[PDB]
């Protein structure tokens, strides 16, 4: 309850393919359309994707600026720290990452 | 020295079990000890 | 003009193809002004630009034509267009969202927002609406959280509400499967209606608010209701969810009273209607599984129905005492054993309950339980005194208005003699015990009656002819 | 209880913001968010 | 070196006899890792039914990469690994911060799942000269946008015509271009070359 | 933490390791590259460090998910390192594998056949084999026999490891107990000394000009002695079939020593076995780039009235202008032929660059590090960097995690009373007033519910707000008597939402005779300095009461000590 | 894809052979401190939800107490798993075991 | 107990300064509650009970062409002792802008007072 | 929208689809039509029509 309630507590998102809870990112869809969680780090340029079989509609996302994206739809929340969240932000200053693994895969 | 042990964890490619009451804390777990030492099954009929 | 625009276009669409994007660009910024700048792509203009994109939209479903769209769907007040231009605006979007389905989402969304307008203003949303919902029943599922969405809040004007509610009974006679979600927005807002005229019970507002929107409702379902309709239509179908919102909503939260007069009237209609009913507050009241707060709201809404609903039958009364004395008779034979025993008087909660149901339908309706003869039918002069006299003591837990009002009426017609039973009841109260925790919800269930008289100016005229007001009985 | 601003993040006012120290923030009808 | 390259649309749909289309309907065996709330905790079966798989029905889900139709022989795997698979009495997870169960289950799909390059028949109900608008199974929209449709068919005040000079009517057989899922409703862009 | 928010996901391990340039250039939401931070409007600067790819900004919207500051999450930029960097964090590590190399025929200086028998001990360490590892060494039957005996040291390896999975002893992801990580951490130490002890390569019989450091990581190359370039060239003809050393030559020297001696850096550098199975790159000890942190990490500070920049990002617009200048000296420099051209401007070229790479490197240091950067102005004293900030005070773990500021509870001067029982305190009803706890509305308590909702938040026992099923609050603070009955009156009505049908309404009430608070006095030495007590409410009081036999255990004077109350 | 079920199935099979044979049970008959009060918790809870009630409430209102009253009659529907320290476990009805 | 609080609205201005706000009401529209702790010059009357966010200034400001309000911060209320108008020197013509406010809280002896 | 109360936290195919005949597809549409006798009421409705196609119809 104090760390866990009063702590901090967050529900936030992680990318189960990499493991990452700071490269997630809500998709910013096309009126109409829902918004969807998705990983930066695992996900390919779209000009990329085409670069190298048809690709589903599901599959492909947006940021704001405008660039699309192709996969990286393996996320969920876990409850965290927020603090945690501080720290691994730092760790990737240093250079360092940390990998959560998530369970059910 | 958290950068100490952080760059010896590093250079090791550790994982962290989270076995610890300090690592659980860090992540945010229900700890290892006690009310929490067993897990509680419902028996539910038909 | 006339031809240099049809260029303008068709150059904008080949230039489209190029990708500059330019002119087409041009144009959309030009169509999607506000209805007020003056500057906004006038009518020819417009039926020029529509009548080229519908002729060809395979044309424009690209990336670089979606702010075009965009902008099309977004054009302000389009219902408002003349006659012929109005014409091409429908027949675009027909084309569009058949082409691409996409779109329907957009489309329809603005459609429900215009809810808020008159219904002679939303025909044509309505007639795209049918067209829509047809070929792609899919769409069922966002379309009906707009539903939800953009309901006019109480504050809002009245005229929105009672717009709102006039076009979704519309939609619910094209859209059936919508029909009960429809039926449990309105319902829900049910607790709006409760809200409003309870308490009163600014104000004056809430009032004529209220009465707009149930006298509406109430015609429609009126409409919607008939033997015609009953055998073969989908008059079942009305009944059915608004009895089951009676159920979920009203009955429960159970002091509301705006609006438990919807199943007031509506079971008027017809007598297998009454039947439905009685049948089932019955149900309600004295089912083994139901929380006993439940079985006493259904005993109030049971005693004051029967009492109150003129259109009932004699019989159909008869039934109810019937029923009430039957299912009395057995609890004091069955159970008065246990009153000397470990426990209070509050064990019998249900007993009481149901006595002050029957007390209370005999003071609205003793000059009908006297049969031809002049003798009562159920025994009622035999009967109550047993019940009187019991060791429950009836008089001294039931409410006190009425238990008083029993006595009144019952001492008048020699069926029964009360009165020393309360001397002795409170006397022996200023010198049986029930902890007054829970004795006073009890108290206080039992002096609400969900059809004592309406106070909405138009709503109770339009009950006259389904109420009994106490000076008439 | 006023400040105007943040109209109301309820879709039957806008009405009208105003912060209690708690935060809850209060809108007329009475919404708490 | 990599495969992320298993999102790759592998239907195969075999064409029919006697008959000429592709048929779609597959099913689809599936576990599922899913919440119990406790009001459902004397009727689990019930409450997976009414929380998770019902609202699967007639809506496109992602991962079976077809809509969903309908659903058999639902089973919750047992927390209790030493039970018999007969047994009525089973165990679910209690979350730690919450009353919710949470319990693996396997259930059988039956999956509407028109992959790229089959062949299907619709039943046409709008023609404009930018497309047109089938039905197939009288159930899932399709579209052939306007040069999908072969050069040499015409269009007129509408209504289509075809190489041969005559109109198109009702049954329409097409093969699928893509198919788009993310809006409200299924929607098959189909080709007609 | 909210009980109608369950999570199904659950985090069951964290993996350590380090950022590839790669992997940060694909995530990254924005490439930083200008050193100012605003305009004249106070707006964010493009391209610069509150560039609002990063994430929303005061008024402003995230351009990366469109997000409000209150739930943009942030994101992650990169600034590109023209040159590479050592990575401050693992300069010595770095320093080690350097000395040890031969620069000349690539391997470590130690004999391959020792490397090779670390090999084999490491990674029979992975699996927990502590006894085998010591069997390894009893290995025994000139170039010709060793690579038999490499061969059968290996043979034995496998055998032991197939033979430790077949049965109980050890999975695939290996053992890990505090024995064996001793056991391990001697035999890497004892390594790494054999590896530093050589002159000689014991490979290929040459000498290597010895290295040689700064505490602000410069690298420097003693060239080679008489002795030693007379025996370098009698080994001439087998071979036939000071000065700052640039981090480029020290990243190429470690680059092409990691390919050949993978073998044994593969178990050096992986405690566990390497299932990913990912090479052991030189690149790990370098830096690309740099992962600019979200903005939401990077804000302002408020001192009162006046606005400070943020710390770290000074620091990084210092890295940002570093940068630039050397794009620029990058520029001039390939604006050479020099095929014509005199060759004299090699040495400036050469004097700027150096330049540059000192004083990057330490303003890196300076982060990671202010301890590896050159003094300021002589006095000032340092600004902290990172490490310092994660480092500094009491540090993350002792002042937000051990301890914490709190939220609901409360505190004050308690005073006796022999009148409540041992196991109650005695709450003023100016605390049982403001005191809720989230009440979840039922069957059982919908009496009780309703009239704390119609008692409002200012008549004890009461309640300030409802929970909705659809999580939002209402308040009952500015409400009539009226409006509070009514909404006391819709507290239990159905659902009319599949969504959240499953959840009913909260009531925040005051708490109330039934309930239990956790008090507690400090310093806390035992756990009995922190008691649950059964709650009493007293009329009139403005002080906490507490039984005297409760004095032992909180060890209390009533000398106007305070305790504080957790509800 | 077919491999993973099989990965699966090992894994929680495994985890049922720790979690173990009924009549090969080792460990106290008697309801630890700590089971009694959590699943006096837990039990609460899954009441303040409308879990199905077994017992008679009889005006009571704290869902603790509810608990209280169940687990005394021994109709609370709850299984205690315990882990000895090589995560091997043994089930165990709240009704079976001893309470004190 | 007694406190005394230093309202100074030159604290902003950059040295010798134009003066952009002045201790008074403005033209535009304000409260009017707000005369029942203010007297005309923006200064608290005498004697005046203050509880927390009541007004205890009033001055107006020209870079907002509003009249705005120092409120009153103790959670502890008091009443109003002395004001005392601090004019500055550098002889004469500069108009009102430092204020010096005294409180006054009563302190009936409280549980938990020593002696 | 989309929450731990109405969606599987994952769902995972166990086999390949298994391709099935008109006369199974009939027998399935029969069966769930009946079990299930206002998301679900408008979808057995759908589910209505597609089996009458599957029976040819209009
Ligand atoms: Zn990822
Ligand atoms: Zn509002
Ligand atoms: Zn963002
Ligand atoms: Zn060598």
């Amino acid at each position: 309850d104090r760390l866990l309630n009063s702590s901090d507590y967050t529900q936030a998102s992680v990318c189960r393919e990499c493991g990452s809870i700071l490269t997630t990112q809500q998709s910013v869809p096309r009126i109409g359309s829902i918004s969807t969680v998705c990983c930066r780090r695992c996900s390919m340029r779209f000009e990329d994707a085409k670069k190298l079989i048809f690709i589903d509609d599901s599959q492909i996302w947006e940021d704001g600026q405008g660039n699309k994206f192709v996969g990286g739809n393996e996320t969920t929340t876990v409850a965290i720290p927020f603090v945690l969240k501080y720290l691994d932000s730092e760790l990737s200053a240093m250079g360092i990452r940390l990998r959560y693994n998530v369970e059910p895969k | 020295t958290t950068c100490q042990f952080l760059t010896k964890a590093v250079l090791d490619n550790e994982r962290e079990q989270l076995d610890s009451p300090s690592a659980r804390i860090v992540v945010g777990k229900l700890n290892n000890v006690g009310t929490g030492s067993f897990d509680v099954l419902a028996k539910v009929p038909n | 003009s006339a031809a240099m625009y049809s260029r303008f276009v068709k150059s904008a669409l080949d230039d489209l193809d190029k990708n500059d994007s330019t002119q087409i660009g041009i144009i959309a910024n030009q169509v999607a002004l506000p209805s007020k700048n003056p500057e906004r792509i006038n009518d020819k203009n417009l039926n020029i630009l529509l009548d080229i994109l519908s002729s060809n939209i395979n044309r424009i479903e690209s990336s670089r034509g979606t702010f075009l769209i965009q902008s099309i769907i977004n054009f302000e007040k389009w219902w408002e267009l003349p006659p012929h231009t109005l014409s091409k605006y429908i027949y675009f979007i027909k084309i569009l969202c058949s082409s691409i389905p996409k779109w329907w989402q957009d489309v329809s969304m603005i459609l429900v927002s215009c809810f808020i307008l008159p219904i002679k203003q939303t025909v044509c949303h309505h007639d795209m609406l049918k067209y829509f919902l047809r070929m792609i029943p899919s769409s069922m599922g966002f379309i009906d959280t707009y539903l939800a969405k953009f309901f006019p809040n109480k504050n809002d004007t009245r005229r929105k509400l009672v717009n709102y509610t006039s076009n979704l009974l519309k939609l619910r006679g094209y859209c059936s499967e919508l029909g009960f979600q429809i039926w449990s927005l309105l319902i829900e807002k049910i607790i709006s209606i409760d809200v409003e005229l309870q308490n009163e019970l600014g104000i004056k507002e809430l009032s004529t608010k209220l009465d707009s929107i149930l006298t509406l409702v109430s015609t429609h379902v009126e409409e919607q209701v008939t033997p015609e309709s009953l055998e073969s239509g989908e008059g079942v179908g009305v009944f059915n969810t608004l009895t089951t919102l009676f159920k979920t909503h009203v009955l429960p939260t159970y002091y509301t009273r705006s609006i438990q007069y919807i199943m007031f009237h509506v079971s008027q209609q017809q007598l297998e209607l009454m039947d439905s009913f009685l049948v089932t507050l019955i149900d309600i009241s004295f089912a083994v599984n139901e929380a006993a707060e439940k079985k006493i709201k259904s005993l109030q809404y049971l005693g004051s129905y029967i009492a109150r609903a003129k259109k009932l039958s004699r019989t159909q009364i008869i039934f109810v005492a019937s029923y009430l004395t039957s299912w009395l008779n057995r609890y004091v034979i069955e159970r008065e054993e246990e009153v000397d025993q470990r426990g209070g008087m509050e064990r019998f909660k249900h007993f009481y309950a149901a006595f002050q149901a029957l007390c209370y339908i005999f003071c609205f309706r003793h000059n009908i339980f006297r049969d031809t003869d002049g003798n009562w039918e159920c025994e009622l002069d035999k009967f109550f005194q047993r019940m009187v006299i019991s060791k429950f003591n009836p008089l001294k837990f039931c409410n006190e208005n009425v238990m008083l009002m029993f006595a009144r009426i019952a001492q008048q017609e020699s069926v029964a003699y009360c009165f020393s039973i309360i001397e002795n009841n409170n006397n022996e109260r200023l010198r049986s015990s029930w902890s007054l925790a829970t004795r006073q919800q009890f108290i206080d269930l039992q002096s609400y009656f969900p059809y004592d008289p309406l106070f909405l100016k138009n709503y109770k005229i339009l009950m006259k002819e389904y109420y009994i007001e106490w000076s008439e009985a | 209880t006023f400040i105007r601003g943040p109209i109301c993040g309820t879709d039957n006012c806008p009405s009208r913001l105003w912060r209690i120290i708690d935060g809850r923030r209060t809108c007329q009808y009475g919404h708490v968010m | 070196a990599r495969f992320i390259k298993k999102h790759k649309k592998q239907v195969t749909n075999p064409i029919d006899e006697k008959n000429g289309t592709s048929n779609c309907i597959v099913r689809v065996p599936i576990a599922l890792y899913v919440s119990l709330a406790p009001m459902y905790l004397e009727n689990p079966l019930q409450g997976v039914m009414k929380q998770h798989l019902n609202p699967l029905v007639m809506k496109y889900n992602n991962k079976v990469g077809g809509v969903v139709l309908g659903y058999e022989g639902l089973k919750i795997l047992d927390a209790d690994p030493l039970s018999k698979e007969d047994t009525s009495e089973k165990l679910i997870k209690i979350t730690p911060d919450t009353p919710f169960g949470f319990t693996w289950c396997h259930v059988n799909l039956y999956v509407w799942q028109p992959q790229v390059g089959d062949v299907l028949e619709g039943y046409i109900f709008i023609q404009s000269a930018s497309h047109i608008g089938l039905l197939i199974h009288d159930a899932f929209n399709a579209s052939i946008k306007k040069n999908n449709i072969p050069v040499d068919w015409t269009f007129v005040h509408g209504h289509w015509v075809d190489s041969n000079g005559e109109p198109i009517d009702g049954k329409l057989r097409f093969t699928v271009r893509n198919v788009h899922t993310t809006g409200r409703v299924v929607s098959v862009d189909g080709t007609l070359i | 933490m909210d009980i109608s928010k369950p999570v199904g996901s659950e985090i069951t391990s964290v993996d350590f390791g380090i950022l590839t340039a790669k992997e940060i250039r694909n995530l990254s939401a924005k490439q930083i590259t200008n050193p100012t931070v605003l305009d004249n409007l106070g707006h964010p600067v493009s391209g610069g460090l509150y560039d609002l790819a990063l994430g929303a900004f005061l008024r402003n919207l995230c351009s990366t998910c469109g997000l409000d500051e209150k739930f943009c999450p942030g994101h992650q930029g990169h600034i590109e390192l023209p040159v590479p960097c050592y990575n401050p964090l693992f300069f010595n590590q770095l320093y080690i594998y350097l000395r040890a190399s031969c620069l000349f025929c690539h391997h470590f200086r130690l004999k391959s056949v020792e490397v090779h028998r670390y090999a084999c001990k490491l990674r029979l360490l992975q699996y927990g084999l502590i006894d085998e590892s010591y069997k390894l060494d009893e290995i025994t039957l000139s170039s010709t026999l060793l690579n038999e005996l490499k061969s059968k040291r290996s043979e034995y390896v496998d055998m032991a490891i197939a033979k430790a999975l077949s049965d109980g002893r050890t999975t695939e992801r290996g053992s890990f107990t505090a024995t064996v990580n001793d056991e391990r951490k001697k035999l890497v130490h004892e390594f790494h000394k054999k590896l530093l002890s050589r002159g000689k390569c014991d490979n290929c019989g040459m000498f290597s000009p010895k290295f040689r450091k700064d505490g602000f990581t410069k690298i420097f190359e003693t060239a080679l002695n008489e002795k030693q370039i007379t025996n370098n060239r009698v080994k001439g003809f087998i071979r036939q079939d000071s000065t700052y050393i640039l981090s480029t030559e020290v990243k190429n020297i470690l680059d092409t020593v990691f390919r050949k001696e993978q073998c044994v850096l593969q178990y050096v550098f992986h405690s566990r076995p390497n299932l990913s199975r990912k090479l052991v790159k030189a690149d790990s000890f370098f830096m690309d780039v740099l992962v600019v942190p979200p903005t939401r990490f990077r804000l302002p500070s408020k001192l009162g009235e006046e606005v400070h920049e943020n710390s770290q990002n000074q620091l990084l617009s210092k890295v940002l202008t570093t940068s630039l200048l050397i794009r620029d000296l990058n520029d001039d420099l390939s604006k050479l032929q020099k095929d014509k051209v005199s060759l004299e401007d090699r040495r400036v070229i050469f004097s700027r660059l150096m330049n540059a790479f000192v004083t990057i490197q330490n303003d890196v240091n300076a982060f990671i590090d202010s301890t590896k950067a050159q003094g300021r102005t002589s006095g000032k004293v340092p600004i902290p960097g990172v490490k310092q900030a994660l480092e500094k005070k009491e540090g993350l773990f002792r002042k937000h995690m051990m301890g914490k500021r709190v939220n609901y509870a409360a505190r004050s001067v308690i005073s006796p009373d022999p009148n409540i029982e041992t196991n109650e305190i005695g709450v003023p009803p100016v605390f049982a007033v403001k005191l809720t706890y989230p009440e979840p509305v039922t069957a059982y308590n919908i009496a009780e519910l309703r009239q704390a909702v119609i008692n409002g938040p200012d008549k004890w026992p009461g309640a300030t707000q409802i929970q909705n099923e659809d999580g939002s609050l209402v308040s009952l603070i500015g409400m009539s008597v009226e409006q509070r009955k009514a909404l006391a009156n819709q507290l239990l009505t159905p659902s009319s939402n599949v969504s959240t049908h499953t959840l009913n309404k909260k009531v925040y009430r005051h708490i109330k005779n039934r309930d239990v608070v956790l008090m507690n006095r400090q310093p806390t030495l035992h756990k009995a300095s922190m008691m649950g007590h059964k709650v009493r409410v007293l009329p009139n009081e403005k002080t906490l009461r507490l039984h005297y036999a409760n004095t032992g255990a909180y060890n209390a004077d009533f000398d106007g000590d305070e305790m504080n109350m957790h509800f | 894809p077919e491999d993973f079920q099989q990965h699966e199935q090992i894994r929680r099979k495994t985890l049922k052979e720790k979690a173990i044979p009924k009549d090969q049970r080792a460990t106290t008959p008697y309801m630890t401190k700590y089971e009694r009060a959590r699943i006096l918790g837990t039990r609460a809870l899954q009441i303040s939800m409308n879990a199905p009630v077994f017992v008679d409430l009889e005006g009571e209102t704290d869902p603790l107490r509810i608990a209280m009253k169940e687990l005394a009659e021994k109709k609370i529907p709850l299984v205690i798993r315990r882990y000895l320290p090589d995560g091997s476990f043994e089930d165990w009805s709240v009704e079976e075991l001893i309470v004190d | 107990m007694y406190k005394t609080e230093k309202v100074d609205l030159a604290l902003n201005r950059n040295r010798g300064d134009p003066i952009t706000q002045h201790f008074g009401f403005g033209n535009d529209e304000w409260p009017k509650e707000w005369l029942e702790k203010l007297d005309e010059d923006g200064l608290p009357y005498i004697g005046t009970y203050v509880e927390e966010g009541d007004p205890i200034c009033a001055y107006f400001d020209d870079t907002l062409n509003k009249t705005k309000i120092k409120t009153y911060h103790s959670s502890e209320p008091a009443y109003i002792e002395e004001v005392n108008l601090i004019g500055d020197e550098s002889n004469k013509f500069q108009e009102l802008q430092t204020v010096s406010i005294k409180y006054r809280i009563r302190r009936t002896p409280q549980i938990g007072d020593k002696f | 929208t989309a929450t731990t109360l109405n969606t599987p936290v994952v769902i995972h195919a166990t086999q390949l689809p298994q391709h099935v005949s008109t006369d199974e597809v009939l027998q399935f549409l029969e069966s769930f039509i009946d079990e299930k006798e206002t998301n679900l009421s408008s979808s057995i409705s759908q589910l209505k029509r597609i089996q009458r196609d599957f029976k040819g119809l209009p």
